């Protein structure tokens, strides 16, 4: 069934689950050709597969070569996503396989369900939550590994850095979605907010800066002000 | 021509015989139906006047025996039975015929409707779908469920139609997920036609029988089966040319015969719009599309 605001704590219970976002799988630049027609050039993409309890992110990089000579690429991308998620589940020991997979766009439901017929006990679900996982490519270290890749490749991250040492997964998810929402609404400002203090660095083995508890509250406030600021610029309120 | 004689008509009832129907009043001197065309399967069906709940009836072929109908006052319905004494049966039929106590199967000579609805419907095909093999005729009613409906509850009183399920391992070859989901030709041609049904005659058989049971009994699971079987063909990129042509003919006469006033509960808007306008065979069913558009344009 659909995941929404009524059953939101289910994300953080002890049943293994993954979110799958396919927004950034098939990415193109659109340009004019010499003859003045339009054509696309594809660039590297990625599947964003995330355990919201642990922060474990399975970043499957989608190299442009996987589109070569294929037709109807927007449709193929949903099936390529479903094929790679199925491949991931099969590669995991049984006790690590998810009990549920939540897709962020409903168009992923059939492709994934078809690829996972072999796993009838894994529930494939949509969600009414609008999650900002498309902004994942505003995270510099993630964007860099996607663009540098010369072959298909899976890279594993913890998108919560070390936060779970200090906060619950519910709070770490809330932080993450507010950070991603901010980067999605105004990327420049969000990054400005995150780095304006050169004395807070990003550890080589982390994605986000090493903010103290107190500094995270400030940062969170500034991000909410930004999302409100942009809402105001947008709708003229 | 053959006869289905009746012991009596003790309760008021609407009687169906193939695509015809007539009213019999409580204790009216009715003793059955004569001049039934030999050569086709037939169905005789019932709706009680005091309880339109439970339409029910019997599929039969007069070439396979001498059958008759008697009301059963314990079970409360008109039952088909077989008289094995041929002498007794001819004699019983001749006296009612002489007293003119029987209605005549009213086949107009120009009229191929029944043939066109049953072209692929023989009793050997029907026997694969229902389970009750002590009789040479087969009982169906409004509320019988299908084997697939039981999966989703008595198996003795079920319709054994073949389970069609587009998101099932049978429908989808490992490694051809996208291909086999978006183009059902493997499922239609290799799994169903070459593997479960054997030829397109047993396959159009079940199709036609499913429609007839939906229409005559309002059997909801038969209606699902008819739509599923259509959609599998229309959703297959590769279908033999002769099946598409015959399918167009099958459907044309089903649509032509459907009561206008039952169209809302017998026709699935999604399947038909998909089949006629989006599917691989959107341009391959000229006769059916033309009749659907002129008869049920609301649904489209
Ligand atoms: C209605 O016809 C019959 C009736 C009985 C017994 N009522 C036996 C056999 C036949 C043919
Ligand atoms: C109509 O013919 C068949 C029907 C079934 C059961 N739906 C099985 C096998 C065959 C040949």
């Amino acid at each position: 069934g659909a995941m929404n605001s009524s059953n939101y704590a289910e994300l953080f219970n002890n049943d293994i689950k993954l979110f799958v976002d396919d927004t950034n799988v098939y990415r193109v630049t659109v340009h004019k050709t010499f003859e003045g027609n339009v054509a696309t050039k594809a660039i590297n993409g990625c599947i964003f597969t995330l355990n919201p309890k642990t922060g474990h992110l399975f970043l499957k990089i989608i190299h442009t070569s996987v589109w070569a000579g294929q037709k109807r690429l927007s449709q193929l991308a949903k099936w390529k996503t479903a094929e790679e998620v199925s491949a991931l589940v099969r590669s995991l020991p049984k006790e690590e396989q998810p009990k549920q997979i939540i897709v962020t766009r409903k168009a992923m439901l059939d492709p994934l369900e078809v690829h996972m017929l072999d796993f009838p006990n894994i529930a494939i679900r949509p969600t009414e939550l609008r999650l900002p996982f498309s902004a994942a490519m505003s995270i510099d270290k993630l964007s860099d590994v996607v663009m540098k890749a010369t072959e298909p490749q899976m890279v594993l991250f913890n998108i919560y850095d070390d936060w779970l040492d200090r906060i619950s997964s519910y709070t770490a998810f809330s932080r993450l979605t507010l950070l991603l929402r901010a980067l999605k609404t105004n990327e420049e400002s969000a990054k400005m907010i995150l780095l304006s203090d050169p004395t807070i660095t990003i550890k080589s083995y982390h994605l986000w800066p090493s903010f103290t508890d107190e500094q995270w509250i400030t940062i969170e406030s500034q991000m909410r002000d930004l999302i409100l600021t942009e809402y105001g610029r947008k709708y003229n309120v | 021509m053959n006869t289905v004689p009746f012991t009596s008509a003790p309760i008021e009832v609407t009687i169906g015989i193939d695509q015809y129907s007539f009213n019999v009043k409580e204790n009216q001197p009715f003793h059955g139906i004569k001049d039934i065309p030999i050569g086709h399967v037939h169905v005789i069906h019932f709706q009680h006047a005091d309880n339109s709940s439970m339409r029910y009836g019997y599929w039969f072929d007069c070439r396979m025996g001498n059958f008759y109908i008697q009301y059963d006052p314990k079970d409360g319905l008109y039952k088909m039975m077989e008289e094995r004494d041929g002498a007794k049966f001819e004699n019983i039929v001749h006296n009612f015929k002489e007293r003119q106590m029987m209605v005549s199967y009213p086949k107009i000579d120009e009229d191929d409707t029944w043939y066109n609805l049953t072209e692929f419907v023989q009793m050997d095909k029907i026997r694969k779908i229902v389970r009750k093999d002590e009789n040479q005729f087969s009982y169906v009613d409004s509320s019988m469920t299908t084997v697939q409906e039981n999966e989703l509850s008595d198996p003795a009183h079920s319709l054994n139609y073949t389970v069609i399920n587009f998101k099932s391992r049978e429908a989808i070859r490992p490694g051809h997920e996208m291909e086999d989901f978006l183009d059902k030709s493997y499922y239609l041609n290799t799994v169903m036609l070459q593997g479960i049904f054997k030829n397109s005659s047993n396959y159009f058989g079940e199709l036609q029988f499913a429609f007839l049971n939906a229409m005559f009994f309002g059997n909801y699971g038969s209606s699902l089966q008819w739509h599923a079987m259509i959609e599998l063909i229309c959703s297959s990129a590769t279908v033999p040319k002769h099946m598409l042509d015959k399918l167009d003919e099958i459907l044309y006469y089903q649509i032509k015969t459907l009561p206008e006033q039952y169209s809302d509960i017998l026709l699935n808007e999604r399947v038909w719009n998909i089949c006629l306008y989006s599917s691989f065979q959107k341009n391959s069913l000229h006769n059916t599309e033309k009749i659907m558009e002129n008869k049920y344009p609301e649904l489209l």
